[PDB]
């Protein structure tokens, strides 16, 4: 039917050069029969619980039995990759949900850039204000949007990338959808920036005119 | 090298049918069992089925079993995967994996994507952004299905400083924007254009980031 492969973990904090261990709990005994993988396709990490295949270096420990098996790497770099476990012990073969690393770093204020609607989006009848908050860390930020001074929830889309596995900072886009119509009807439109490295936002804006 | 290749995937119709191939080099095919795994993004990876050396004894998610068809031919060293009256659960990226004889995977290929819905493939439209030492620059992708597109500044060249989002699905209708970030000497100097492809609707489009 069904044995179930938890990774509780979604994240695993842990700095530049460091240790660190995934852990992954089967909800029946699943022996020694457990794979783990990384993933940006995914590559074959270790089978059999402790074995590791040729050619994967042996940065990579693993390590359980029964049901907790663990999985540790030394010396983690800034990368792109998610750590994933598997059980093959019966069918269905099942996998867990998957354990991301977030590399530590300095705190970094975003930079940010707000862009006015374009003379083609205008032409079609829609009016998209673009905000990005760029390369900044801890991971955590809010954005809010004025129109006119007044505060402006319904139409925002925010999108989030991954850490970066270069200089491991975090950015986002917020994107403020309007009609023509109504944004012909306001003045000033502000993106708001609220970020641990300061107690004041950062804002960007622009008038219309 | 041990080296997996899927077949064409793309976008097909809720209730269609259609067959996957994996072409297996580098390594004696029928010395293996082999499996196809699936995978939508954010909830993890799903096995599918698997078959054994000479294709004698296949096995399934029974939640499949209805559905879907594992076979190879061992002369052409190629894994194929038949599914019928697909549904759009069935949307995902397709893996063919190499599976050892304790069962786990030691090699996987590309994968491929199927997108099983009725909406219709509609083109991007492509806005551009325009606005100290550094300038940022972006594109604006609004209104297309489905994913994915490929963005790049000045036909790849251009590949420090680039952020591109993940995609936003809104009424079936999909909306991303990256931006490039270079020296404010440099431009507009030195133009740059960011460069939209997506291949479900045979379209690029280019767009060069001027001074309003």
């Amino acid at each position: 039917g069904d044995i179930v492969m938890t990774q509780s973990q979604k994240f695993m904090s842990t700095s530049v050069g460091d240790r660190v261990s995934v852990t992954c709990k089967a909800s029946q005994n699943v022996g020694t029969n457990v794979a783990w993988y990384q993933q940006k396709s995914p590559k074959a990490l270790i089978y059999s619980a402790s074995y590791r295949y040729s050619g994967v270096p042996d940065r990579f420990t693993g390590s359980g039995s029964g049901t907790d098996f663990t999985l540790t790497i030394n010396n983690v770099q800034s990368e792109d990759l998610a750590y994933f476990c598997q059980q093959y012990n019966s069918y269905p073969y099942t996998f867990g949900g998957g354990t991301k690393l977030e590399i530590k770093r300095a705190d970094a204020a975003p930079t940010v850039s707000i862009f006015p609607p374009s003379s083609e989006q205008l032409t079609s009848g829609g009016a998209s204000v673009v905000c990005f908050l760029n390369n900044f860390y801890p991971k955590d930020i809010n954005v809010k949007w004025k129109i006119d001074g007044s505060e402006r929830q319904n139409g925002v889309l925010n999108s989030w990338t991954d850490q970066d596995s270069k200089d491991s900072t975090y950015s986002m886009s917020s994107t403020l959808t309007l009609t023509k119509d109504e944004y012909e009807r306001h003045n000033s439109y502000t993106c708001e920036a609220t970020h641990k490295t300061s107690t004041s936002p950062i804002v960007k804006s622009f008038n219309r005119n | 090298e041990v080296k997996l290749v899927e077949s064409e995937g793309g976008l097909v119709q809720p209730g269609s049918s259609m067959k996957f191939s994996c072409t297996a080099s580098g390594f004696t095919f029928s010395d293996y069992y082999m499996a196809w795994v699936r995978q939508v993004p954010g909830k993890g990876l799903e096995w599918v089925a698997n078959i054994n050396y000479d294709g004698s004894t296949p096995d399934y998610l029974d939640s499949l079993k209805s559905r879907f068809i594992i076979s190879r031919d061992n002369a052409k060293n190629i894994l194929y995967l038949q599914m019928s009256s697909l549904k759009s659960e069935d949307t995902a990226t397709y893996y063919c994996a190499r599976e050892t004889v304790v069962g786990s995977f030691d090699y996987w290929g590309q994968g491929t994507t199927l997108t099983v819905s009725s909406a219709k493939t509609t083109a991007p439209s492509v806005y551009p952004l325009a606005p100290g030492s550094s300038v940022t620059l972006g594109c604006l992708v609004k209104g297309y299905f489905p994913e994915p597109v490929t963005l790049t500044w000045n036909s790849g060249s251009l590949s420090s400083g680039v952020h591109t989002f993940p995609a936003v699905l809104q009424s079936d209708l999909y909306t991303l924007s990256s931006s490039v970030t270079v020296t404010s000497s440099t431009w507009p100097s030195q133009s740059i254009t960011c460069n939209v492809a997506h291949p479900a609707s045979s379209t690029k489009v280019d767009k060069k980031i001027e001074p309003r």
